[PDB]
């Protein structure tokens, strides 16, 4: 009851400030820019999969407008879910290559985009792997999606979905171990090159690089941090008032790792003076 | 001064093994691709095996293939021909050719002396297999080939070789109309399809040898019978 | 006496060039009108060729 | 006294000359060829890209083949393209990176260079040992190497940036003739079809016509506000354009000995970098600072189309001596061939 | 579809690219530095520490650097500055012993202020936009002797500060990094060179590395 009004308002601000956000940045990633380096392109996959999970939440939206009544089909709402966590966890298996890219080359440009390209084609593989798995299983109903289920008798979509989450903190161990030694090696060359024209660019960049840490850490953490729960819940048999504290606490918790979307483009316009120069012109 | 030392050749016994090589003087050896081309004793040139520059490509004959190895030595400027299971049908005269691909280049501009072994498909005719000739006369040569020579890029990959006695083969007309580096202009190669014709304008005494047609245009290379020149 | 010996030389120059012959502008270009005529037909660029006669198919 | 006394001699026989091209200055040749109709709408794409060069490409030259071309880029490297193929038949490393020109010999037996080195190195490409090999250093120019051109095996002519310009004798290494009136650094230079003559554009935005043979400039053309960067003689050999860094194109008549007409754009505020003319000698096509290479048509001084294919500036471009297709290089890096389709 | 020697001649032209691909990587690891400054500056004096264009290649802790001399060219300077354009950094060499002396040619022109035009040509350059200088002080002990004779005053009539040594160095040091019309995206690095220094090849790795590791910082997005 509650949790439907306030997942309306929160995805709607995702969702004007991501497809702004987002627009922006694939128009200076292709137009402003005609030659990009291996970052950009990563940068360049990010704006296009958050904005595949831009597109999602109309749908999502829509649902909760009409009091979580799904009149659309049920094979359209399996599509249509499974494309917003296909997009999210591309978003950050990127940023995972983003990390280590920037490690490298702090502490190609063919390998990167056989890498995206990778990334794309086998996440479709997952992608319809749920799909088959979803549906072929066992019938579904139809009225509502985005729901509870339980999944006992499909341990093996359970196992996939449990795969992800483990696949996510070797992922995000790798964040936290690039960003805090690209932040430290930076603060550590600030002292020996203090006596120069400019010692503050190795400290800014420095506390940029945390900044990025914290809010990867800020909007993806607190969500695989309980879908263990989330997954347990599933598995094994709980109180009925339990499930909806399970469902309640992860569906806000998926809001705060959709703000992640909204604030890659704006996180990249202003740590990038060029860009900045550029957004001033 | 380009030079091709062949080296390693001699009597051995049948089913024995034996490794020749080819030392390259005074040119660019791993910018050229090498052909070994044998030539029987009183019988014609016949294609052995081809490196490319670069060591990427090899190709064999069909009769060494599996037998032979050829490599290459670019530091050392070396080549090589790796033989097994020698037989009596390979006693034959081993010549190091040199060849190099680009847009106008002249492929087997270079032969070397060769070296001696003596052990204990498109089909290119010359019936002709002497003519009688007399200096200051002009003397014509016809070739044929059992498939057409003419690539679709317009290049007829036809070859004409001279092999004066004693003497390796020189190239006098390379893709059936080009004359050859060093060759005089009294030389002229006509041709059409599958019928080509050499002519020699004012014929001397240094031309008088072996004429072999050999054609280019796919793997195996495969020469003509030869015409021989006698006055 | 640099100067001087250049101004020589500028104004040697001068009369040089001062007597030449100058046709109409209306004869030499006429004379460019023509020449674009007479070749324009195997002018590829201005008329392309059909594409079995294009080198850069 | 005698200085300012010759000084004022050269006014005069200034506005001798000034008057004796207006007075053969009856018509407009836009008067002229308002007539004939336009050549229309003209549309190039891409056949080919030439990949391969990791830096600014300078200059580029095609073969009397029209198939072969070599171009300069500043990382070091000649390279001879098969155009047909996109093959490379050639690299040639350079002494020098920082080439500015370059030569393909009519023959098509050597190709020359040479830029802020001051030298222009002869290379022989048909050599027994396989490779090509410098072959002539042409030294002698005090300033940089801006354009240079062969007249045959054993000639070529040479523009540079010390003012002046050179004909050089290939086998004995001297410079033959030199060519000098031109007050500022000497950008270009066009051989007449004949060879007999040739015409320079300088930065003292005026350019002069050259006996070959008898050395000495026979006329002086002027008109550009700015710095000639680009020359190019009219098919016939009885005219020429230049282009400037005034974002304007100039005909000047070598009988006329005058400008005929301009070619320039309002949008157009960039300088050119490269002129040609088509075989006819109908279209003239211009490569700008702007990325972008402009065909106009040269008698009636109409925009027929514009090569778009580029990320930086069209630096050179060269049309095939049968008029097939026109190359056009960039400072991006890369090549490019292109002709129309039926 | 190919021929026989068609074939060979597309494996020719691939082993051209492997080549070239090989320079690439080669020339991209090489630090390319613009010298500049005016004739008799002690910029000849700067290349020993280390007819057209004079290269210099010299190694300093596992990088290799090229320097380009353009100091014997009279042509016009516009015509071919613009080849130099993605250089690592510009040595810019100017002399302090030369702020009281004037310049030859032009015989009243003062020749410190001849390098200041020249230094706002060349900061200011539309194709040196991103480009930092490396400013080379030389003959800092002639110009302290030439202090205790010649003030200060002559060079800058605006000039208020003391005839001490360590203030007449800091002061003209100030008025060449205000040329600078760009303070945001290139940087000044300024160094007091002598005959008798033997530490200038090492500010010039410190300064070299400074604008490497700030290109990479550019390229990560993060600066
Ligand atoms: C499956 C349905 C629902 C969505 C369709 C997927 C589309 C949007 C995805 C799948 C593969 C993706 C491409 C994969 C690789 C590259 C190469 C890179 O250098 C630019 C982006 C680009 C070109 C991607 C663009 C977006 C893309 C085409």
């Amino acid at each position: 009851k509650l949790l439907s009004t306030v997942l309306t308002t929160s995805y709607s601000v995702i969702f004007i400030v991501g497809l702004v956000g987002n627009i922006i940045a694939l128009y200076v990633f292709l137009g402003i820019h005609r030659k990009r380096n291996s970052i950009q392109i990563y940068l360049l996959n990010v704006a296009i999969a958050d904005l595949l999970l831009i597109f999602c939440l109309p749908f999502r939206i829509m649902y909760h407008i009409n009091q979580n009544k799904w009149t659309l089909g049920v094979i359209l709402c399996k599509v249509v879910g499974t494309l917003f966590y296909m997009n999210m966890y591309i978003s950050i298996i990127l940023l995972g290559f983003i990390s280590l890219d920037r490690y490298i080359k702090i502490n190609t440009t063919k390998q990167s985009i056989y890498v995206c390209c990778i990334v794309w084609m086998l996440a479709l593989g997952g992608f319809l792997t749920m799909i088959i798995l979803t549906l072929k299983k066992g019938g579904h109903n139809s009225t509502m999606c985005f729901h509870y289920r339980d999944k006992h008798n499909a341990k093996g979509e359970a196992i996939f979905n449990f795969i992800l989450v483990v696949m996510f903190w070797l992922i995000f161990l790798l964040i936290i171990l690039s960003y805090i030694k690209i932040g430290k090696n930076l603060l550590r060359i600030s002292k020996r090159r203090s006596k120069f024209p400019n010692s503050g660019k190795y400290a800014t960049t420095a506390r940029n690089s945390f900044i990025v840490l914290i809010i990867f850490t800020i909007c993806f953490v607190p969500y695989h941090a309980f879908r263990f729960i989330y997954i347990s819940s599933q598995l094994n048999v709980s109180s009925c008032y339990w499930k909806e504290i399970v469902h309640k606490t992860n569906e806000i918790m998926l809001v705060l790792s959709s703000f992640n979307s909204c604030l890659d483009p704006v996180m990249y316009f202003l740590m990038s003076s060029n860009i900045r120069k550029i957004m001033c012109q | 001064d380009v030079q091709l030392v062949e080296s390693g050749g001699g009597l051995v016994q049948p089913g024995g093994s034996r490794k020749l090589s080819c030392s390259a003087s005074g040119f660019a050896f791993s910018s050229f691709g090498m052909h070994w081309v044998r030539q029987a004793p009183e019988k014609g040139l016949e294609w052995v095996a081809y490196i490319s520059s670069g060591s990427g490509t090899i190709y064999y004959a069909d009769t060494v293939k599996g037998r032979f190895t050829i490599s290459r030595d670019d530091p050392k400027n070396t080549l090589f021909l790796q033989m097994t299971s020698l037989r009596s049908e390979d006693t034959a005269m081993y010549y190091c050719v040199r060849s190099i691909y680009y847009y106008g280049s002249s492929p087997f501009d270079f032969w070397g002396q060769g070296t001696t072994l003596t052990v204990s498909d498109i089909v290119m005719t010359q019936a002709t297999s002497s003519v009688p000739v007399t200096p200051g006369e002009s003397v014509s040569i016809s070739c044929r080939s059992s498939k057409s020579l003419l690539h679709s890029n317009g290049n007829t990959y036809l070859y004409w070789f001279l092999q004066r006695p004693g003497q390796s083969p020189q190239l006098l007309i390379y893709r059936m109309s080009n004359l050859a580096s060093g060759v005089p202009d009294r030389f002229s190669g006509s041709g059409s399809g599958t019928a080509f014709t050499l002519t020699i304008s004012r014929l001397e005494a240094e031309d008088v040898g072996v004429y072999y047609c050999m054609q280019h245009l796919e793997y195996p290379l495969t020469f003509g019978a030869g015409t021989k020149l006698e006055l | 006496t640099a100067s001087i010996a250049q101004a020589r030389k500028l104004v040697e120059q001068l009369k040089m060039e001062a007597n030449i012959d100058r046709i109409k502008v209306s004869k030499a270009a006429a004379d460019l009108m023509a020449y674009c005529e007479a070749h324009a037909k195997e002018d590829p660029l201005l008329t392309p060729v059909p594409a079995s006669e294009n080198p850069f198919r | 006294s005698e200085l300012d006394q010759l000084r004022q001699e050269a006014e005069q026989l200034k506005n001798q000359i000034r008057d004796a091209r207006k007075a053969c200055a009856d018509a407009t040749l836009s008067q002229i060829t308002n007539n004939i109709d336009p050549v229309g709408r003209i549309q190039m794409r891409t056949r080919r890209t030439l990949r391969g060069h990791l830096a600014k490409i300078y200059a580029m030259h095609w073969g009397t083949d029209s198939r072969l071309l070599v171009s300069a880029s500043q990382d070091g490297k000649l390279i001879i393209w098969d155009s047909y193929t996109t093959n490379k038949v050639h690299a040639i490393p350079l002494r020098s990176s920082w080439v500015m020109t370059c030569a393909y010999a009519p023959s098509g037996n050597y190709v020359a260079c040479g830029g802020l080195d001051n030298i222009c190195s002869i290379y022989n490409l048909k050599t027994r040992e396989g490779n090509v090999r410098v072959s002539r250093e042409l030294a002698g120019h005090t300033g940089y190497l801006s354009c240079c051109r062969f007249l045959d095996d054993n000639q070529i002519v040479t523009s540079s940036g010390d003012t002046t310009c050179a004909l050089w004798d290939i086998e004995t290494g001297q410079q033959t003739t030199t060519f000098t009136g031109h007050t500022g650094d000497v950008m270009s230079l066009s051989l007449a079809p004949d060879t007999r003559l040739f015409v320079s554009g300088a930065c003292d935005a005026s350019a002069k016509l050259w006996d070959v043979r008898e050395g000495m400039c026979r006329q002086t053309f002027t008109g550009h506000e700015s710095d000639i960067n680009a020359i190019c003689f009219f098919p016939n050999g009885n005219a020429f354009a230049t282009g400037s860094d005034d974002a304007t194109c100039r005909l000047f008549d070598l009988r006329a000995d005058q400008e005929l007409m301009t070619y320039s754009h309002d949008n157009i505020i960039c300088g050119i970098t490269s002129v040609s003319f088509s075989k006819s000698g109908r279209l003239l096509l211009a490569g700008y600072d702007d990325f972008n290479c402009n065909v106009w048509d040269a008698l009636k001084a109409d925009r027929a189309g514009v090569l778009a294919g580029h990320d930086n500036r069209v630096s050179c471009l060269g049309v095939t001596d049968d008029g097939m297709a026109v190359a056009t290089g960039s400072w991006d890096s890369f090549l490019k061939i292109w002709n129309g389709s039926s | 579809t190919l021929s026989a020697e068609d074939k060979a001649a597309v494996e020719r032209s691939k082993m051209i690219d492997r080549n070239l691909r090989e320079d690439g990587e080669k020339a991209a690891r090489e630090v390319k530095l613009l010298l500049l400054g005016a004739g008799e500056s002690g910029k000849n004096t700067i290349v020993k520490q280390m007819t057209g264009i004079v290269e210099t290649h010299f190694t300093f802790k596992d990088l290799h650097f090229k320097m380009f001399d353009v100091g014997a060219q009279r042509s016009e300077r516009k015509k071919w500055i613009h080849c130099f354009e993605g250089v690592t950094a510009i040595i810019f060499c100017v002399a302090l012993s030369d702020y009281d002396l004037v310049l030859a040619e032009d015989e009243e022109m003062n020749r410190m202020h001849a390098s200041m035009k020249l230094f706002d040509s060349i900061c200011n350059n539309k194709w040196f936009t991103d480009t930092s200088i490396i400013l080379f002080l030389n003959k800092k002990d002639l110009f302290e002797e030439k202090i205790k004779k010649s003030p200060l005053t002559i060079c800058y009539p605006e000039y208020a500060g003391s005839n001490t040594y360590e203030e007449a160095a800091a002061y003209i040091q100030c008025q060449f990094e205000d040329l600078n019309k760009r303070k945001d995206t290139k940087e000044i690095y300024t160094h007091f060179t002598c005959s008798t220094d033997t530490k200038n090849v090492q500010f010039v790795f410190d300064a070299v590395t400074d604008v490497i590791i700030k290109n990479n910082l550019k390229d990560c997005g993060l600066f």
